[PDB]
RNA sequence: AGGACCGAACCGACUAAUGAAAAAUUAGCGGAUGACUUGUGGCUGGGGGUGAAAGGCCAAUCAAACCGGGAGAUAGCU
RNA sequence: CACGGUGGUCAGGUAGAGAAUACCAAGGCGCUUGAGAGAACUCGGGUGAAGGAACUAGGCAAAAUGGUGCCGUAACUUC
RNA sequence: AAUCCUUGUCGGGUAAGUUCCGACUGCACGAAUGGCGUAAUGAUGGCCAGGCUGUCUCCACCCGAGACUCAGUGAAAUU
RNA sequence: GGUCGGCUCAUCACAUCCUGGGGCUGAAGUAGGUCCCAAGGGUAUGGCGUUCGCCAUUUAAAGUGGUACGCGAGCGGGUUUAGAACGUCGUGAGACAGUCGGUCCCUAUCUGCCGUGGGCGCUGGAGAACUGAGGGGGGCUGCUCCUAGUACGAGAGGACCGGAGUGGACGCAUCACUGGUGUUCGGGUUGUCAUGCCAAUGGCACUGCCCGGUAGCUAAAUGCGGAAGAGAUAAGUGCUGAAAGCAUCUAAGCACGAAACUUGCCCCGAGAUGAGUUCUCCCUGACCCUUUAAGGGUCCUGAAGGAACGUUGAAGACGACGACGUUGAUAGGCCGGGUGUGUAAGCGCAGCGAUGCGUUGAGCUAACCGGUACUAAUGAACCGUGAGGCUUAACCU
């Protein structure tokens, strides 16, 4: 099943009347609209393109545009491509609403999380601090040996190092979807989802599910 | 710490590939005073965008 | 990381670079146009024009505020009796930075920060 | 954002009593036991409050049983079915954290007339 | 947020004023035990004439914590002291007649009723 | 009264982390009216001095100083 | 080396037992590269939920204690 | 014991003590190269407790100096 | 001409400790024994220079080895300098794998590894979205309940198979909550100096010492994950079935069969030079010249787009990536709100005064929220061109 890209707005709380308060991530999901329809045929492989938002007629280039048009379609912010499962049939122009996702139970959310930037290991990967005293010489938080003396001779591929950490593309899975409102243009989902405030994220039915 | 080999002046080179510097693209004209200056800079004689911001 | 933070610390302690601010502010409001590194005439904004928001509403109380931001009379007066009654109706932007080049002795690039009703 | 505010501002009660730090409260919270709900008060001084719309707490402390005890209740959780002003509080700070160090004679705070 | 040398004060009568912790039970590597997590305690401070005497390696169950529980509606609860209930090794109901100080509704359950049921007050 | 006590100067150098420094730094540390400390000048000379003794110290040199000489010592070794 | 050592004399104010310490006077200086940025890591500091030596060869280091007056003060003792 | 066998054996202390304290076959104590005691003293060795704590569970954030970028100056070991 | 142990980081083997699959059992059940397959993941904290070991208490389990007994250009208790002493040996200097003190340097050239850019390429150029060759991550497991006190058993005890919940450890994300931090916010307060003085303020004393605390970042906080399924198998089980009238799991054929393998989940990924696809956009001019060919040159021309500059960012070492540049909310300011602090100053009253009360939940309030062109984001200029080779085929006419 065909996903949306929706906007992360922020974190809020529903609180049931039983008593429990749900921790819930608004997904501000307006209407995703197709541009380009992929099938086995021509591009080799069945799948829509969409698009949402707006955009600045002036800031959006010319192939981009060319591209909207012949779709017959406003220009959005981005363009983002959903795979069809088999019985899945979509027009050039249509609209897709988070109406859709009023049936489903979970969903898989997937978006770029935050960038921490350069990480060493501590905080990349969890490597535990070497003592903070005891004589301990300028060796607090560096991360100890990376290899073993001449035979291999050599750092290991995918050796755990400092580097760029977040701002990257993750997809948290099975979140339970709390509350479609197609009023607002909203989606509620337990549980916080990649990325900061105002990020766009993707929010599909859950693979696994 | 410290090389075994004396690097090659060919490395060097490459080394120093990127150490180039790059020439203001274009310098731009004050359209009241005529004179050259960087973009969004006041100009030496001290006009901006036209208007004389500073007194010499 | 620094996600949504303010301020720009300037290779300065906190206290000295507060003091700076205390005298830089105080030199524009004297001079009204003074040449100092970008970076810097920006952080001003964030002092000079909050004390001529202040010294628009004339009173003691006010007056007391300005004082112990800048601790100069003389400029208080200024701000007061001067400016305040010249940025009246204006609502924010009361300051000017213009970029000028670049300083001789280290690089650094300069700019005149200046009241905008000044000529 | 706007949109999150319109969702938790149709979620907030709108009878919640005006209280301060320093005053003697009483929180009555629901309690499931088996297949009965019923109404545990839990009498105190209100240490701290959190004001954030939705998100608003409000901590008070107690001594049970001899034992002090803090409860950080959520002012808009339909856990907490009534609070109720008994006593109210001249103290001179934002929260009353010194409290936890202190006891019976020492740990009094006078009372706020007019 | 109980761990090992973490020294709880009794809630029972059963002797004990003050035991240490020495192990928290239910898994490998477990860091922690709250409240109704079942540890192992040695004695370290117990009346001159109780049911229990200094050095009884035993278990226990903790009731109150000064970190505290935290209930479903976001709400928390916190204690003054870290407070337990001590146990027989085998049978794991406690050995005390009588519960001083409050407790949770976190304890109530088969294992622990007796405890909820002697508490003066439940929270 | 005191090779008495606490403690700045002054004299030292137990722990610590860290070239400006061919032994220092900062934070603490010991003594601080004495077998104390310090200025100026004097005397003791190399198998000699001096040594509350560690082979310590004797001009950044010590199980025998430095300088010059025997001297191009000798080197079955590199 | 425009880099630690170096004997004597002078000794203001407020607080203080004080030539300690803090803030000042007289007087003298800002230490001859600056400007930005606000990653990892290093140095020197600050604070830290719950636990409180579980750290470690070792409580190393930190934390803590810290003043004047008054009450009070054990074993042992060469008194 | 400033004793190989040896973590001797028994007792104390600890949930657990190759260390510590008290006792009982001196590999190889012993009486001025002094024996055995000993109040006081010790930047002395060992062990235990109270307090205290980022020592640690398990790291988090913050403030400064470097690190990074720009301009000026401009080394070194090694080869 | 760097030798133990500890820490930090590991990685491989399988002679497997746990988990998984099976045969035999002196396997009734439960729990065991033993052998076979299996290396996906997992595989303890403490007490007493050690490794080890003993002991305490856990655990599904606390595997055995290799890696210069892995790891000191990553971080000194032990042995192994100089001081001193005991026992012992020696006439003695001294000595003893017999028994308090005692400097662990190195700015990284190359390989390697973790990140991140610049160039050129991919055959006209440009902007996007993809496919996915290949590569990497992930793969742990307890307890409880039901099935069922059923099967089994003389009883005691007590299941397989299959399902449901809730934990531990590990990982990913996140800041709504609970909290930490919060020298950029508010307040208390000691000493002192200043603003002529009072009052009120500011400086300095670790942010002077404290108490609170916004945004961010964050864990102890709270969401999610490990799978199911499929394919081909391992040991093993078989079905039909001769060679060998029988028998035989096999030689022909057919079937089942495990955390291993290939997929399925997540991430990177066309420099995948084998350089892929799809969509869209842009350029449709002159003449010289000759060593006549994918040649060189001069006028005009300059697109799509790009870069640069500026305002900048929950992006960031720098590059990069994103947003915006007046047809504008990109930043600062301003307005309103919120949050925090906790009733400012001034004035009045009460008090001999310290102080209290009123005005007053006041004043002030960072990084937040919603608005607002007041200040700054300039008209340009610069790079990028002018229809894109040859040979075959098929098509169109």
């Amino acid at each position: 099943m065909i996903g949306l890209v929706g906007k992360k707005v922020g974190m809020t709380r529903i609180f049931t009347e039983d008593g429990v308060s749900i921790p819930v991530t608004v997904i501000e999901v307006e209407a995703n609209r197709v541009t380009q329809v992929k099938d086995l045929a021509n591009d080799g492989y069945r799948a829509i393109q969409v698009t949402t938002g707006a955009k600045k007629a002036n800031r959006v280039t010319k192939p981009e545009a060319g591209h909207f048009a012949k779709a017959g379609v406003e220009a959005g912010r981005g363009l983002w491509e959903f795979r069809l499962a088999e019985g899945e049939e979509f027009t050039v122009g249509q609209s897709i609403s988070v109406e859709l996702f009023a049936d489903v139970k979970k969903v898989d959310v997937t978006g770029t999380s935050k960038g921490k930037g350069f990480a060493g290991t501590v905080k990349r990967w969890n490597f535990r601090t070497q003592d903070a005293t005891h004589g301990n010489s300028l060796s607090h938080r560096v991360p100890g040996s990376i290899g073993q003396n001449q035979t291999p001779g050599k750092v290991f591929k995918g050796k755990k190092m400092a580097g760029q950490m977040g701002n990257e593309r993750v997809t948290v899975q099975s979140l339970d979807v709390v509350r479609v409102d197609a009023e607002r243009n909203l989606l509620l989902v337990k549980g916080a989802v990649p990325g900061a405030t105002g990020s766009d994220l993707i929010v599909k039915p859950a693979v696994k599910a | 710490a410290v090389q075994q080999n004396k690097p090659t002046r060919s490395k060097r080179g490459m080394r120093r590939s990127h150490d180039a510097l790059t020439a203001v693209t274009s310098l731009s004209v004050d359209k009241t005073s005529g004179e050259k200056h960087l973009r969004h800079h006041i100009t030496a004689d001290g006009y901006y965008r036209g208007r004389k911001v500073i007194a010499k | 990381m620094r996600h949504r933070k303010s301020g720009r610390q300037l290779n300065r302690n906190s206290s000295h670079r507060q003091a700076m601010f205390r005298n830089m502010a105080g030199s524009l409001v004297r001079h009204e146009i003074i040449k100092t590194t970008l970076p810097k005439a920006k952080e001003l904004r964030r002092v000079v024009e909050p004390l001529i928001t202040l010294a628009k509403t004339d009173s003691v109380a006010n007056r007391r505020l300005a004082f112990a931001r800048t601790r100069d009379n003389e400029i208080v007066a200024k701000l007061f009796n001067e400016l305040g009654p010249r940025f009246a109706s204006r609502a924010g932007g009361y300051t000017r930075i213009l970029k000028c080049g670049f300083r001789a002795g280290d690089n650094a690039p300069m700019a005149y920060i200046e009241l905008v009703d000044r000529s | 954002s706007n949109i999150i505010k319109q969702l938790e501002q149709e979620q907030m009660k709108q009878d919640v009593p005006s209280f301060r730090p320093g005053d003697t409260v009483e929180v009555k919270v629901w309690v499931v036991e088996g297949s009965k709900k019923r109404l545990q008060a839990f009498e105190g001084v209100v240490i701290a409050i959190r004001n954030r719309g939705l998100h608003s707490a409000f901590t008070v402390r107690k001594i049970s049983n001899g034992e002090g005890v803090e409860r950080v209740f959520q002012t808009h959780s339909p856990v907490v079915d009534s609070i109720s002003v008994k006593r109210r509080g001249a103290v001179r700070k934002a929260k009353l954290y010194y409290l936890r160090e202190r006891t019976g004679k020492a740990a009094r705070i006078k009372e706020r007339l007019n | 947020m109980i761990q090992e040398q973490t020294m709880l004060n009794v809630a029972d009568n059963s002797g004990a004023r003050r035991v240490m912790c020495i192990k928290v039970l239910g898994g490998s590597h477990r860091r922690y035990a709250g409240v109704g997590d079942i540890i192992k305690i040695t004695i370290k401070e117990a009346i001159p004439r109780g049911k229990v005497k200094k050095g009884d390696v035993l278990k226990a169950v903790v009731v109150r914590t000064k970190k505290g529980v935290r209930r479903p509606d976001g709400s928390v609860i916190r204690f003054d002291g870290n407070a337990c209930v001590l146990l027989n090794n085998n049978s794991e109901q406690p050995i005390g007649t009588r519960i001083f100080g409050p407790v949770t509704r976190e304890l109530r359950s088969e294992k622990f009723m007796k405890i909820i049921s002697l508490a003066p007050e439940v929270l």
